[PDB]
RNA sequence: GACUCGGUGAAAUCAUAGUACCUGUGAAGAUGCAGGUUACCCGCGACAGGACGGAAAGACCCCGUGGAGCUUUACUGUAGCC
RNA sequence: GACAAUGGUAGGAGAGCGUUCUAAGGGCGUUGAAGCAUGAUCGUAAGGACAUGUGGAGCGCUUAGAAGUGAGAAUGCCGGUGUGAGUAGCGAAAGACGGGUGAGAAUCCCGUCCACCGAUUGACUAAGGUUUCCAGAGGAAGGCUCGUCCGCUCUGGGUUAGUCGGGUCCUAAGCUGAGGCCGACAGGCGUAGGCGAUGGAUAACAGGUUGAUAUUCCUGUACCACCUAUAAUCGUAUCG
RNA sequence: GAGGGUAGCGGAGAAAUUCCAAUCGAACCUGGAGAUAGCUGGUUCUCUCCGAAAUAGCUUUAGGGCUAGCCUCAAGUGAUGA
RNA sequence: GAGCUGUAAGUAAGCUUUGAUCCAGAGAUUUCCGAAUGGGGAAACCCAGCAUGAGUUAUGUCAUGUUAUCGAUAUGUGAAUACAUAGCAUAUCAGAAGGCACACCCGGAGAACUGAAACAUCUUAGUACCCGGAGGAAGAGAAAGAAAAUUCGAUUCCCUUAGUAGCGGCGAGCGAAACGGGAAGAGCCCAAACCAACGUUGGGGUUGUAGGACACUCUAGUUACAAAGGACGACAUUAGACGAAUCAUCUGGAAAGAUGAAUCAAAGAAGGUAAUAAUCCUGUAGUCGAAAAUGUUGUCUCUCUUGAGUGGAUCCUGAGUACGACGGAGCACGUGAAAUUCCGUCGGAAUCUGGGAGGACCAUCUCCUAAGGCUAAAUACUCUCUAGUGACCGAUAGUGAACCAGUACCGUGAGGGAAAGGUGAAAAGCACCCCGGAAGGGGAGUGAAAUAGAACCUGAAACCGUGUGCU
């Protein structure tokens, strides 16, 4: 149950393969990082993507 | 429909063509009992008379004394019950 | 216990049966086929040679491009670790 | 008329019988339809009529159409009934006689004698079962026999607590957990706090009574907590 | 003895492939599901005409297939048959 | 408008023309458990606080209201730590919870048996199962579109294109779209440039034949989208009422059958009547009827409302967005020469001389204007309510269940799962006599029939007994 506060990030859903073409299933996660930003009440620390730091954010 | 004290003619069964007079009225079976006729012998031993279809009776002209259907007209403000094949009222 | 009398009273099995022996014949080991020899009709108590006797669609052997458990320097992958 | 052909497994082709329903036409039937039983009848086959008994209300015939359309086998499914056969068995064990009840008694009641257990076949109680407990009636079925009897049928009855065991007291091992942590979802774990005896704390004994209840009812003698009105002694007492 | 915990791609085992509700080399129930079976068994009325094969080739093939040989029905050519 | 107190008998005691019983609309009462909500719990039980009240000289006892969790709104709200902000105690909220038709729809996650006569790419299959969110429908929807004509103009669904073009250990196999013919068919609102207050609220503005701000002489309530609450009479449901027409004889227990004579029909559909009925009964064709509640509709109320084109100095038109690389997914299309579009990581543009597409890519032409949001109809399905039909079954059939069947019964549990219909038209269900202890039987009687006697319509076979002709 963890996803990005600013954006919405999560994780997803696929396929691994081999040379030979056989598939199992595996995930995509998000570069989460547990920093902390400006809130309305208490500076808490929340789950932010990596991504989202970018173009400027406060912390 | 057949109401009871009423005076009817047996059109068929056993004693048919007997006038007589209605003295019992069971609507749930649509039976009704008729005074002299449609006797019964019960081991207990007595006789006694036993019911007889609706569908076997007909009611009897007051003047003719001949049997007849029922109609309606709505003489007065209430509903009573008059005589085919005449206009007297029952 | 079994055996006789009184009370009560099942089961596996079962194609129909008036169901002999010897020498042969036969899908190559016959109560039922050929030839011969024995044998009046119906019960009760006993024994176990045959009816390839009764339960179990042979666990042994082989076949199926049928299953499952186990191993490895068989092939292709993968959880973890560097 | 004249001639020629007609044994057959796997399999190919053709003509036909019978059952259920529908359309149209035309019929039968309480002076007796279908169904069921018997008969010495008819056609080349599957099959078709007629007569007589039972039966008590529906049913054929012609031409077409449609299909849940034909049964001897699958250690087939369901129900009924045979053979084994009056055969095996009737589940540890000691009963005998007298008197009653009764239609009917080795098996039911009463009395006498003999017999068996007695660190138990005797007396209590926890779990579990849930009316099998008592009285008066009954003998279809249940009782591995019989039964006048019963843990079986019918009709009515029976369980009484301030002190006994549990709750208004307490916590083991475990379970559940406000906030909180983690996790695609569903959810997992866990703090404060609760639930939870097989343990701790806690006020009653003796005798009698019914067919069925007894530290529960009754008799006699006690104990513990709480409330109400004067009082000995008490306003620094007293409660926490 | 009483109250509790560990659940099947899993538990427990002073270790036997031993136990997990009379069943365990991988429990039971319901679904995918009428799984698949080149394998055994079964397949219901009657008459008339004709009537085989158990061979060659190939085959992850040998008790299975395909093409050819041999059987049957209809339409065609017309001595081509023994 | 005359009987009634259900199946159910039967006996009592009752009610009703002063309108019983019954049908329909509208109200009141509604124990306990269950999301269960004062706390606890082995559901249908136990144990409390607070505020009033009923009884006791007083306790004990009882009744009525309220007290769960989370969330959203006002107030009081030291901490550690100066002001504050975590925690906290109150007041309010038709705020949420749980079930439901194992039908239809949209998402997350996602098998294996099987086929390829083995099998790993492929197929089964994005199917089964699970979880989440709804709605009466859901989803999609107003061109950064389809194409190449002297073009069209939102989305959805049916026919055809077509088993075509294609994909594919190029094996098994998978498999389209545009055009064309139809059902149905309305389009609008926001961010920015600009304008005055204290970044907020109002106006302005919504686009490709390029629109708008800015300067220029400049006038249809659509409550299914497009802005949101209410008042005005006509049909339709939820009880019903009228409504034509037949008499004789024969058989028979009974006539509706047969023989004869009549009638009606906007009514010859059907069911019941002692047997087969247009004229015996309930009905049918036709017409009429509504206190009261609930739906649809249409004529006024009511609530909003700025209707047109030439010029383009300058300014605005959606940014960590489009796009690229790496690893995947989905498009019929298995990375392949793969355009078109989604996710994770990392880089990362331009501003109408702009940007995207036309199946790698570049140039020329043509079409369009992404990175914000809503929208009825044609479409899919049936647990239920009313009215109907069938060359569909007729008790081993038809739903597992025609009988009080998810019942008996079996298992610790999830779960599995039966067998059983028929007297007669009418109970008229055998008064009475004889054998017993009773069950049963023989007479008499009721009934057309009692071998129709409630183990009751007909009554085949297997199988079990008695007597006889021939042997």
């Amino acid at each position: 149950g963890k996803q990005c506060f600013v954006t919405g990030r999560k994780a997803s859903t696929g396929n691994r393969r081999s040379h030979a073409l056989n598939s199992t299933k595996r995930r995509w996660n998000a570069n989460l990082q547990k920093v902390r930003i400006l809130v309305d009440g208490k500076p808490k620390k929340v789950w932010v993507s990596a991504r989202a730091l970018k173009s400027g954010k406060v912390t | 429909h057949i109401k009871k004290g009423d005076n009817v003619k047996v059109i068929a069964g056993k004693d048919k063509g007997k006038e007589g007079k209605v003295i019992a009225t069971l609507p749930k079976k649509d039976r009704v009992v008729v005074e002299g006729v449609n006797i019964m012998k019960k081991h207990q031993i007595l006789e006694t008379e036993a019911a007889i279809h609706v569908s076997n009776v007909q009611l009897l002209d007051p003047k003719t004394n001949e049997p007849t259907r029922v109609g309606y007209k709505f003489v007065d403000g209430k509903k009573v019950r008059i005589a085919k094949k005449s206009g007297e009222e029952i």
